[PDB]
């Protein structure tokens, strides 16, 4: 039963994250989230996550370092429940999240001027999963 | 098992948002 609970919590944090995006991408991520039934959900989450990773890196090179922060924080508050659900449907669904989320933050860290410690752990967690 | 990596990712991810730009 708790699958539905964790799905609404992932639906909530991702919505709050998407609200920090431009309206062009905030439309597709929002339609993919709400037109995916209940078993493509994790696929839509990984789709919305891949579009978000695509979005936040462009704004990070622009100077929108505050929107990327506010957006990723909402990605963070649902990162554990998304991995648990993705692990419930398949070990590959777990691994897809890091390759999105881990790769997202890594490029976000590799863009901001002036911690390599976090970049370091993110790379190995990617390697250890690969 | 794998759930630890998830908790490690929020931990690492929450630290990224803390000490990002400023």
């Amino acid at each position: 039963e708790e699958r539905k609970e964790k799905r609404e919590k992932v639906r909530a944090g991702l919505k709050r994250a998407i609200a920090e995006l431009p309206a062009e991408v905030a439309a597709r991520c929002l339609a993919l989230l709400d037109d995916a039934s209940d078993e493509e959900f994790i696929e839509a989450v990984l789709e919305v996550l891949e579009a978000m990773r695509e979005a936040l890196v462009a704004m990070a090179r622009e100077g929108r370092l505050d929107a990327v922060r506010r957006a990723t924080s909402h990605i963070n508050e649902v990162l554990v429940d998304a991995a648990e659900l993705a692990l419930e449907k398949g070990r590959e669904y777990f691994r897809r999240l890091c390759l999105i989320v881990c790769d997202m933050m890594i490029e976000l860290i590799r863009l901001e001027p002036e911690l390599r410690r976090i970049r370091e752990r993110l790379e190995e967690i990617r390697r250890r999963l690969e | 098992p794998e759930i630890w990596i998830a908790q490690e990712l929020r931990r690492i991810g929450d630290e990224f948002n803390a000490y990002y730009a400023r």
